[PDB]
Order: structure tokens, then sequence, then C-alpha cells
């Protein structure tokens, strides 16, 4: 006989029926690159169909990049909120083995279930780790794991047509990965994430400001002012640290004062002495 | 003849590729295949023992 | 006479071979459980009666049979750095006010540190989230692992060691998979906490793509920084990482999430080094002049260290003079001279931020 | 093909030495010894075991990292094998035949008498130093323009007497993989 | 130079330690060696042959006591 | 009364039949602790440990069989042999080949009377290196913290090796040798280890001394 | 290369072309080998026509 299917090996599937953390009411930046996220994962997961009938060709191949600020894994965080379907949550790193041949097994079965409960998504967080060229035996088992990822890939060929897979992507540096992945045919969209913006800056302030204990003296508009002229960040867990010199006491409702002292607590880093050049 | 029917018992029917690591003066010389295999063969056939040489 | 007699009796149940480790795939029915070896090859067998079958589970530790290969006996968990991560001792508590300054630092690791600890509530009525992390970096000045050190042995709880050297692994970096399973650990003995010394060299850029082992250890490290980007709730471990230059970091690390908190140690001011000083001076036995306004006039800039080692210089270059009780006129002579030779050998101490 | 006849017609004897001291792999250096019997062994099958060794071997001919024959079923010691390098560069760099004597100088004398007198005569007649010892220098040093480098080198192949003696180029020493180099310059 | 034959008669010596043949192989080699005085070339460059060769070496192919002398007449 | 005998007749008997399992603690191993009591399904109790191998492999094993769990916290070199998959005796110590023994020193003929002119320096270090030994005593009376590491520089010769050797051979205390670019190896952090395995065989030996050249070949 | 029906290859190739072509040389006569192999055939430059 063979595996059921699908029985497994290892991952498994699964894990959100005791998770996500938070909806996607949390940050309110992006509400563009959200919505790439939407007509690129969710409108083709509900219509297979409406794309035949349009004759579009829906890609399954999702990537993301620009941090930081993170963003990211917060749009799966909150996609699991959004969608009732299957998640894969794999650290980029976290399928090395001992024996190179475990590595097609565990992915061949990722794929197999991943279609088993299709409709289905797979996300691998920042295989930038095995998207580099390399050569020498001892990593040439790694050199067989990205024969791995050009196995999956042509597996990744292989849910075509229609039913069905979702393959969502991130990493912090995009520059090493080989573009036989990114290149058109298997993953065919590039999102950036972008360093928040006055829009950004307030609708980011507002939703930090709303799950803390706050004054009606705290200014949003002076820290869109000052901060927007140079940050940047991270923003949210700036605001964070504001509420964090509010926890350096034994306080009751922070004031402006730990907000200003924790925006120049973190960061500022001033250039240049030199800068006279403009 | 007879020498053909007979080092064919021998060395057949299978017969690994080995590498040839080092050589003993004994006529043993220290051999190496995969993986990590060292060993002392003593053989006086087909040798042009001479010119095998190490790698 | 007779307890021989009973060892010999054990040696005979001794005739029964130890058992084969595995682990738990699935189970396809109650007959045919999907398994695998801690060696890599994967089996489905039966098992006898006397488990109970939900209390199995996948992604369990078990024992099998040399033959048979089934489940006889099995074992929840087990990991061999883990109690030797718990083996570090260190004196103090009272180090913890010999090391003098930074107070500001003292109290806030003690805040960020310990608080969430003992204190969730005074964080979940401002609805602020507790910082799962922090830094500190020498040497512009130094006391890093000795501060974060009695902050161990002084909070006590449960804590866990690490040098970054113990993730070298050699093949296959699945030391990686020590961090995940080392993580696993510190939520089985949660709360606890984390140092990391030298994280430099674990913390690196990967800048120029190159050789091998920058690559596997990049993979490590998003081990690391996948498992402070949870997808998992950090509240309950700590994290402590001394290095000597915060720059090869990589912003992944320098983001908060994963590294909430910056601290770091500065040369001691002589209000500081005064005080170091002063608690140098208990164990060493003295002349009953004593004036500690001299070498804080003359020692400047140095670390810590530095200091203690210029009370040490002063002691040992006082063995010369075979006085029991020494006169700090020779502390101010060898301690002078040769803390000025520290100074000229004190070539490049400026590091980045 | 007569050559080659008597050489295939020894397997008959070489059979029935084929039974006994085939066992011999593999190669391995122990670790520790744990008392005067028992030796703890690593080899290369990467499995390690504590055994003794084949009575026909002294037991003091041992040393700590010896590579030593084994008997793989008992695992026990066979016989103590001398080597234990090397990679095929060092031999490589194992020199050895004469070439282009003495009287292939170009009238170069001062140079020549000193860059021989260094080597050949403390090599060539080692009791004159030992008399009058004092110490002949350890190592020379030759420079200056190509012509002639090197070629002097090439005269001492050739008066060179007896022990032979090991060219090394420059190049082998540098590869990439740090770490090559050193076990090399080491282990020649 | 016949320092090189010294020096490897000298060591080669060394053992045994008599085992009187090898104060007979220290002579051995200069017999030949030390002796001179003739060239040869072939014996010979005319094309005759030396006859106290082929008949004295037949004899110790089953060399057993004195042949090996009376060969050693050479 | 006479019985006693008896029983030790059979305890000896038994004692020949361990020799053939003691026969040979040939395959070393890696060992995990673990004490575990497995109630059914009607009791068991005792003691399970956990077991590596030479090999790679890993096992679980009731308690040895001979020495208990005595000894100890997880750890290694346990003989046991073969298929048997128990342990007749634990044994030390350590490892490894070149890195146990990089250098152990009988002694350098040469002494500081061959040198001359550093009397002063001598003398510093004569200091660092002598007062731990003998003059503990006074450390502890004063209160004394001795020193570790003693810097070593200047342009050949100078001749500090030749110094550092030979009042290493007035020591009479254990030495090691050891060359800086050793540490440099061919996998990921073998040189760890390597230190690591040298300050254990040094910590065993104590007191001892230790020297190392070019460090600013693997300290930059 | 499509319409003349001869086999179509593009240029390195990253990584990977060298491991199923050749070991380490050149690499270009390997390349060539096949290109022997397997003839007429179109060799394409790919891309490293860059910014
Ligand atoms: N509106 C927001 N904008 C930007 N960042 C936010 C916002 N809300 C929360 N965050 C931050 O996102 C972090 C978690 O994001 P995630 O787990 O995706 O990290 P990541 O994207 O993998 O990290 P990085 O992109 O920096 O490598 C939290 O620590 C929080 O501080
Ligand atoms: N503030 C201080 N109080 C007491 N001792 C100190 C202080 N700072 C440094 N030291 C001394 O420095 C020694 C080393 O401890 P420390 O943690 O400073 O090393 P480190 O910071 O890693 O050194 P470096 O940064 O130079 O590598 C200790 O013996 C300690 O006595
Ligand atoms: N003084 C000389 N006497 C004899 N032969 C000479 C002399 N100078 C040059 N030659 C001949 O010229 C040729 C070239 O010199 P050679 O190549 O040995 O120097 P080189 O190897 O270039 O020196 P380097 O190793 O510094 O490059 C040699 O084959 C040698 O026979
Ligand atoms: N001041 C001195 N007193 C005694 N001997 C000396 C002195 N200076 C040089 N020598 C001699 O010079 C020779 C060369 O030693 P050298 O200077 O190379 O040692 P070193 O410099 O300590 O070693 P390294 O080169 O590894 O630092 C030695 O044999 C030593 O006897």
């Amino acid at each position: 006989d063979v595996l059921p299917p699908e029985a497994d090996s290892s991952i498994m599937m699964l894990t959100s029926d005791q998770k996500p953390d938070v909806m996607y009411a949390d940050i309110g930046g992006m509400d563009i690159q959200k919505q790439e996220v939407r007509e690129a994962v969710e409108l083709p997961l509900t219509h297979f169909e409406l794309y035949k009938q349009i004759g579009i060709d829906p890609p399954r191949g999702v990537l993301m990049y620009g941090p930081p600020g993170c963003g990211k894994t917060m749009l799966a965080k909150a996609v699991a909120h959004h969608t009732t379907a299957a998640f894969i949550r794999v650290v980029g790193s976290e399928f090395v083995q001992k024996y190179l041949g475990e590595g097609p097994r565990m992915v061949r079965d990722v794929f197999r279930l991943a279609k088993e409960n299709a409709p289905a998504i797979i996300f691998i967080d920042e295989i930038d780790a095995i998207a580099t060229k390399r050569f020498d035996a001892q990593t040439g088992a790694d050199r067989e794991v990205q024969r791995i990822l050009l196995e999956l890939l042509n597996q990744m060929d292989g849910f075509d047509q229609n039913v069905n897979v979702k393959v969502i992507m991130a990493t912090n540096r995009a520059d090493t990965l080989d573009p036989a992945l990114l290149r058109p045919g298997r993953l065919d969209r590039k999102i950036e994430f972008p360093l928040p913006d006055r829009r950004q800056k307030r609708l980011i302030f507002s939703t930090i400001t709303s799950k803390m204990n706050l004054s009606e003296e705290v200014d949003l508009e002076d820290y869109v002012a000052r901060p927007d002229k140079i940050s940047g960040a991270d923003i949210n867990s700036i605001c964070q640290e504001s509420g964090m010199l509010a926890v350096r006491e034994n306080r009751y409702i922070v004031l402006a004062k730990d907000f200003e002292k924790a925006y120049k607590t973190v960061i500022k880093k001033d250039e240049q002495e030199h800068e006279f050049y403009k | 003849e007879e020498e053909r029917s007979k080092v064919d018992d021998l060395r057949g029917t299978p017969m690994s590729v080995g590498t040839l690591e080092e050589i003993i003066d004994d006529n043993h010389a220290i051999v190496s295949t995969s993986v990590g295999s060292e060993h002392y063969v003593s053989i006086l056939s087909f040798v042009d023992k001479d010119l095998l040489e190490p790698g | 006479t007779k307890q021989y007699e009973k060892s010999e009796n054990d040696l005979k149940a001794l005739q029964s071979v130890g058992q084969i480790v595995g682990e738990v795939l699935k189970q396809l029915t109650e007959e045919k459980f999907i398994v695998k070896a801690t060696n890599g090859p994967r089996y489905v067998v039966g098992c006898r009666r006397q488990l109970d079958k939900s209390k199995l589970k996948p992604g369990t530790r078990v024992a099998l049979d040399m033959t048979t290969l089934t489940i006889m006996r099995y074992l929840p968990r087990e990991v061999d750095p883990l109690v030797y991560n718990m083996s570090h001792e260190d004196p103090g508590n009272v180090s913890y006010s010999e090391i003098g300054g930074l107070s500001e630092q003292i109290r806030e690791l003690r805040e960020v540190i310990e608080l969430p600890l003992t204190n969730p509530e005074l964080f979940q009525r401002v609805g602020i989230i507790p910082p799962k992390g922090c830094l500190l970096y020498g040497p512009p000045g130094t006391g890093k692992t000795l501060l974060a050190r009695a902050v161990a042995s002084q909070l006590d709880c449960n804590f866990l060691k690490v040098v970054s050297s113990s993730i070298v692994d050699k093949y296959i970096g699945e030391s990686a998979r020590l961090i995940r399973e080392m993580f696993n650990y510190a939520r089985d003995h949660q709360p606890c906490i984390i140092f990391m010394d030298e994280i430099d060299a674990i913390g690196g850029r990967r800048f120029s793509e190159g050789t091998s082992a920058d690559r596997e250890i990049q993979r490590t490290l998003m081990e690391l920084l996948n498992q402070m980007d949870g997808f998992d709730t950090l509240h309950r471990v700590k994290m402590i990482m001394a290095t000597n230059r915060p720059d090869t970091l990589d912003p992944a690390l320098l983001r908060p999430g994963r590294l909430d908190r910056k601290i770091h140690i500065d040369l001691p001011n002589e209000q500081a080094r005064l005080d170091i000083l002063k608690i140098h001076a208990g164990p060493i036995t003295k002349h009953g002049e004593i004036d500690y306004e001299a070498i804080v006039k003359l020692s400047d800039g140095f670390n810590g260290a530095d200091l203690r080692n210029v009370c040490t210089e002063a002691g040992m270059f006082a063995i010369r003079a075979d006085h029991d009780f020494v006169v700090q006129e020779d502390f101010m002579k060898a301690v002078r001279k040769v803390a000025d030779s520290k100074k000229l050998e004190s070539k490049l101490d400026y590091k980045p931020v | 093909a007569p050559p080659a006849l008597w050489d295939l017609a020894a397997d008959k004897q070489t059979l029935q030495s084929e039974q006994p001291l085939q066992v011999a792999r593999c190669t391995k250096i122990i670790n520790a010894d744990s008392e005067d019997p028992k030796y703890i062994i690593n080899v290369k099958q990467f499995a390690k075991f504590v055994v003794d060794l084949s009575d026909q071997v002294a037991p003091t001919d041992i040393e700590e990292g010896m590579r030593v024959g084994v008997d793989r079923n008992k695992y026990q010691i066979h016989i103590p094998l001398p080597p234990k390098i090397d990679p095929t560069v060092t031999m490589m760099q194992v020199e050895e035949k004469p070439d282009v004597t003495y009287s292939d100088v170009g009238g170069c004398k001062e140079q020549i008498e000193k860059l021989r007198e260094v080597v050949e005569t403390p090599l060539l007649h080692p009791e004159r130093f030992v008399n009058l010892g004092i110490e002949p220098p350890k190592g020379v040093l030759l420079f200056g323009p190509p012509g002639t480098g090197k070629t002097l080198c090439a005269r001492a192949v050739a008066n060179r007497t007896d022990a032979c003696f090991i060219r090394v180029i420059g190049s082998e020493l540098v590869q990439k993989y740090v770490g090559e180099g050193a076990r090399m310059v080491r282990e020649l | 130079p016949y320092h090189s034959d010294r020096q490897l008669m000298s060591q080669v010596a060394v053992a045994g330690l008599l085992t009187v043949l090898v104060s007979f192989l220290d002579v051995r080699n200069i017999i030949l060696g030390k002796s001179h005085y003739v060239l040869y070339g072939l014996v010979a460059a005319m094309q005759p042959r030396m006859l106290v060769t082929f008949d004295e070496e037949l004899r110790p192919l089953p060399v057993s006591v004195r042949v090996g002398q009376a060969v050693d007449v050479v | 009364t006479h019985e006693l005998q008896a029983m030790k007749d059979k305890i000896k008997e038994n004692s020949e039949k361990i020799k053939v399992n003691k026969t040979l603690p040939y395959l070393v191993s890696n060992v995990i602790e673990l004490l575990d009591v497995d109630p059914n399904d009607s009791q068991r109790k005792g003691k399970c440990a956990v077991i590596k191998t030479s090999t790679r492999q890993t096992y679980f094993l009731p308690v040895i069989g001979l020495v208990d769990a005595e000894k100890l916290k997880p750890g290694d070199l346990v003989g046991v042999n073969k298929d048997s998959y128990l342990i007749l005796e634990t044994l030390p110590t350590e490892y490894d080949s070149r890195v146990k023994a990089m250098e152990v020193d009988e002694r350098p003929t040469e002494q500081y009377s061959d040198i001359g002119g550093l009397d002063k320096q001598i003398q510093e270090l004569v200091e660092a290196i002598v007062l731990p030994m003998n003059h503990k005593e006074k450390f502890e009376n004063l209160g004394i913290q001795p020193p570790k590491g003693v810097l070593m520089y200047g342009p050949p010769g100078t001749g500090k090796t030749l110094l550092a050797r030979a009042c290493a051979a007035q020591t009479k205390a254990t030495f090691l040798k050891l060359a800086g670019p050793q540490l440099v190896q061919m996998f990921i952090g073998d040189g760890a280890k390597l230190v690591r395995d040298a300050f254990a065989l040094a910590k065993e030996k104590a007191p001892s001394i230790i020297f190392i050249d070019e460090l600013d070949a693997i300290g930059t | 290369a499509h319409h003349t029906d001869c086999t179509f290859i593009r240029v390195s190739g990253s990584e990977l072309v060298q491991k199923f072509i050749g070991e380490g040389a050149r690499m270009v006569r390997e390349l060539f080998v096949m290109a022997r192999e397997h003839a007429p055939s179109i060799i394409f430059m790919d891309e490293i026509d860059s910014i």
C-alpha cells in the first residue's frame, strides 16, 4: 500500500485552530499592499471560475519584501482570521536535516497534503537561507535542497491548472534570491512593504494608541510632524516604547512626557557634522 | 586459457571500483573507496603495481 | 554476602536488550502506527495493549522493539545540553552591589526583566505589551557578563546559559534545531532567562556572498529571527545579549519586536570608579593611611576591569616590598605607572553604536 | 603475455595468503589507553571501540594517535602502521633524480662557494663541524634578478649525494577553503 | 668521491652486528671499487670475452662454501 | 549456617558469567540521562536511561547494568559491547588525539642563565608565573588576585620563546606548547572545542602553563 | 529557434548548470559539448543586460 494519503512524515498542517493572534484591524497602514494581498490571495481562493471566464490566469506565486518595518508575517496572522483554508508555517531553515533524502519527502509531503487540503495556502519564511548558490559537497546536501527547491518548483508548476495552492513568501534580503523563482511563470508577484508615510504614520499612531490608556494631553499631530521628518521605523514599537516609558512607573495614564522622551530614547542618529555640503 | 577461467571467479562476478590511497612495501596497499574504507591488499596479479601510483 | 546475589539477580534482568528510540509521525490504524527512527528510517507498526491509544499523539518520542519495531515504553522529552545551560554558577547577589554603576541600567533591566515575571498585572492594565528582549554591549567600559551574570544568580527562578561557540555544530547546522528544541525547553521550564555572549559572530550581516560557513550561520540566524517573529508568545522567556560591536548585528536583530531594548556600558565615571575602587580595596589588607581621591584623580578612562587589575597590580607590586599592610603611596606609584602602561596599550577602544 | 602468464599463476598461493591479514580493514588511530591491555580506538568507520591487540604485536609499540591495523570482527589491533599521511600534494613535492651539474654555473664563485659549503660540507662531512662545533647555520636565502634563479637549485640537485630533498613551489601552499596549506606545511 | 661509499658501507655494517658477511661486503664493493688500474670497457671493446667471469659465475648458481671465493679470484 | 558459602559460590559463578559480558566494552557511546517509571496499562517501577552510539544512533534501555545512574549526568564513552546495549563500565577521560595532546613537554635544556639583559622583565615574568605556585599563601594573607594573561611582545630577538620555554622548564609544573594558527581549522568552530579540550586537560593537570605565540594571526 | 527546431539554450544560468554540466573548468567547453551532442543549437545570453 502507499500513504493513505496524506499521513506524513512531518511538519504538520493546522496549528491554526489554536491560532492566529489578532485580526487585521491591528495595522491600518498599508491599505494598498493589503489589497494586492487581497486580490492575489482570497479573490482567487473564492473564485477559480471567474478567472477562466474573464480569461486571465492567476498565479500562485507571491513574494513580499521591504523590511524593516515588519509588515510581512502580520499579513499571514491576519490572513488566518480572513480565510478558512490550509496554513503552512515553516521557518525557511527548519527542514534542513542530516540526510538530504529527507528534504524531498518533507517538501513533497507538504505539497501533496496541500493539494489534499486544497483550497490551500503555503507559506515559507525567508528562504534566503536556501536561495544562495553553493557547490562543496558538505553544503552540497544543501545543493540537493535547492535541487529540492527546483523539485517543489516543478511541483509548483504541477498545481496548475486550477485546484490549488497559494504560495506566499517574504524575505529580509531579496538580493541573493536566485531569479529562477522570481522569474515569470512560477512566482509572479513582487510585493514591497513601503516605509510608513503620513497616512501610515497617523493610522499606526491611532491603532497602537487605541490599545493603551492615553492622556487627553497627548497629541498625535506633533509626532506625525517631527518624527515624520526623519522616521522611518518600526513606529509601532516606538509607541510601545512610549507606553514602556510609562511602564518605567508606577504610572496611571501616560503623558506626552514619556512619549517625547521615548522618541528621543529610540532613536535619533544625527548626520552630519559634515552635512554642510548642503 | 585456464588462467582466464580462474582469476575471473575470484574477481567475479561483482567487484567495487576502488581508489589507491598509498602503497606499503608488503605488496599491501592502503586503498580507499566510499566511504572511509582503508585496507591491505597483497596481490601479484595484473600488476603493473609500480605504475599504479596513488590517486 | 546476600546483597551481592541481589546484584547478580539484577544482571538476569540486564539480559533484556535496550529498545530503539523513535518518533510518532501519525497512525494509520490501531495496528498501523506511522513512525520514524531518530536515525531517519520510517516504519508502520502495530503495538501491544499496554498503550493508551489517545496518549500516543503525533510527534511523540517513543521506544520500539528490536524485532517487532513497536512501542513498549515511551518518554516525553529529552535534551542533553540543557542541564549544562542550567549548571552555570556565579557568586552574588552581593556582586550586584559590588559593580558600582550603572544605576539606571541596573534598575532598568531589573524592571523590564524581573517585573513582567512577578507583575504582569501592572502591564496588562495600562495596555502595554511587555518587552521580551534586551541588549548589552561593551567594552566601551565593561561588566556585561558580570552585571547580567549577577542578574541570573540574583533573580534565580530559571535561567539558561549560552556561549555563541556551542552553536558551531560542524556538519548539519542542527544547532539550529537545538535553538528550536532549546526554546521548547525554555517553554518547559518557563519563566526562563537566556544569555547570549559574543553575538557579533552569530549576528553577522552576510554582506558579501561567500563560502559556506557564513550561509549556514545566517541560516541558524533565520531560525532565531523567525522564532522571535512568532507565531509564539515569548513573554515568559527572557533574553540577554552582549557583544563588542553593535554593528554587524543586521537590521533584523536591530529591529524591535525581536530585540526590544538597547542598553550599553560606558566608561565608569570617577564616582563609580571611586565606588568600585572602594569595594576592591576591601579584600586587600592596607596600611592605616588610605586616600582614594589620589587614584581617582590619577586613574581616568579605565575600564572597571582595568581598575581592579590596577588594584591587583598595586598589591602584587607590593609583594616586592614584602609588607603585609601596604601604603597607598606604593599604590600611587605602581597603580599610576603600570596603569598608564595599560593606557599606552589601550589602542582603539572606540566602538560603534 | 609470458610475464602476465606467470603473473596470473601466483594467485593460487595468493588466495591462501588472502585468507589471513585480509581483515586489515580498516586503519584506525587510538584515542586513549584505558589500562594496560585495553585501548580505546577511533576508526574512520566513525564507530569507536575499546579493545586489545593481536598478541604478536608487543603492547609497548603503541602510541596515542597511532594508525594501527585491525581484525574487523574482534576489532583487535592487528599491526601498528607507521604512516598517518599524506595527501598526494607532499609526495608530489617529494623530489628525485639530478640534473645540471656544478660546472654549469656561470662563473659565480663566492655565491656558489657559500651556498655550497652551507649544505654539502655540513651534510658531506658532519664530523668536521662536530669537532669544531659551534654549529652550521639553519638555512639560507637566494634572490635577485631572474638570471639566474632556480638554476643553482638544479645544481644542488645534481651535486646532491645521498639523502633526497623536497622541492616546494610557492603557489601550492595557497589554496581556497582556508586551513589546507597549514596542514600541508605542518605534515611536510 | 669515495666518502659516500664509506658512509653507505659504514652505516649498513652497523647491523647484525657480526654476521661477518658485513665485513665481507665492505671489502666486496671496493674489490671493483678501489681496484681500478683496469678499465672495462667492456671487457672488451674488441669483442672478445672474459673467460674467468662466465666460468666462475656458473658455479655459485648453487653457491655453497668456497665456490664463492673461487669466483672471488676476480 | 554454612549455606552462606553456597551463595558465595553462586555469586562467584555469576561473576565469571559477568566476565563474558565484560569482553569487550567495545563500542563507545554517548549518554542522555533519564529516570522514568511507567504505569500500566499492572505497575512497573525502576529507572530507564537513554543512550547514543559511536555510529550516531540512539537507543533506550533499562538502567545498566553494571553501574547505576550514580554516574552520571548525560555523559559519554560508557563502554558497551555490540548488541548488548548495556554498559558494564563507565570510562573516562574525554578526547582527542592531536587536540588531547598538542604538546607534552619533558623539559628544554636551556634556562634563564643562558639569557642576559632581561633581569628586570624576567623578574616580572618569574613574578607572574612563580608567585601563584609557591607564594599562594602570601596572596591569601594579603587578599591578592594573581595575574593570568601576560603579554609578550618584541621583534626577534629578544628571543622571548627561549625565555618562556626555558623558565617553563624551570617551573617543573605541567607545560603545554601551542601554535597560534593551529586553532584555524577545516570546519566551523573546530578550534572552539579544541580550546575547551585544552583548558579541560589544563584544569585536570592544574597547576599548569600553556604558551601560545602569533596570537595576532588569530587575534585580528 | 522555435521555428528552426534547433535546440534552444540560454547561457548561465546560475548555479546548477555548473552542477549538471561538468564539475569545474572553463565550462563553456562542456556546455559546448552539449551543443555538439545536440545540433543545430542556439545559445542565448541570459541576460546580463542591466543597469
Ligand atoms: N501597523 C504596523 N506597522 C508596522 N509594524 C507593525 C505594525 N503593527 C505591529 N507591527 C510590528 O510587527 C511586528 C511583528 O511582525 P512580523 O512577525 O511580521 O516581523 P517580520 O515582518 O518577520 O520582521 P522583519 O520584517 O522586521 O524582518 C511586531 O513586533 C510589531 O512591533
Ligand atoms: N563595573 C564593574 N564592577 C566590578 N568589576 C568590573 C566592572 N566592570 C568590569 N569589571 C571586571 O571585569 C572583569 C570581566 O568582566 P566583564 O563582564 O566586564 O568582561 P567583558 O565586559 O566581557 O570584557 P570585554 O568587554 O573587555 O571583553 C571581571 O573580573 C570584573 O571584575
Ligand atoms: N650565470 C648563469 N650560469 C649558467 N646558466 C645561466 C646563467 N644565467 C642564466 N642561465 C641560463 O638561463 C636560463 C634562465 O635562468 P632561470 O630561468 O634558471 O632563472 P629564473 O628561474 O628565471 O630565476 P627566478 O626563479 O628568480 O625566476 C637557465 O636555464 C640557465 O641555464
Ligand atoms: N637577549 C637575548 N638573550 C639570549 N639569547 C638571545 C637574545 N636575543 C636573541 N637570542 C638568541 O636568538 C635565537 C633566536 O631566537 P628568537 O629571537 O627567534 O626567539 P623568539 O623571537 O622568542 O621566537 P619568536 O620568533 O617566535 O618570537 C635564540 O636561540 C636565542 O638564543
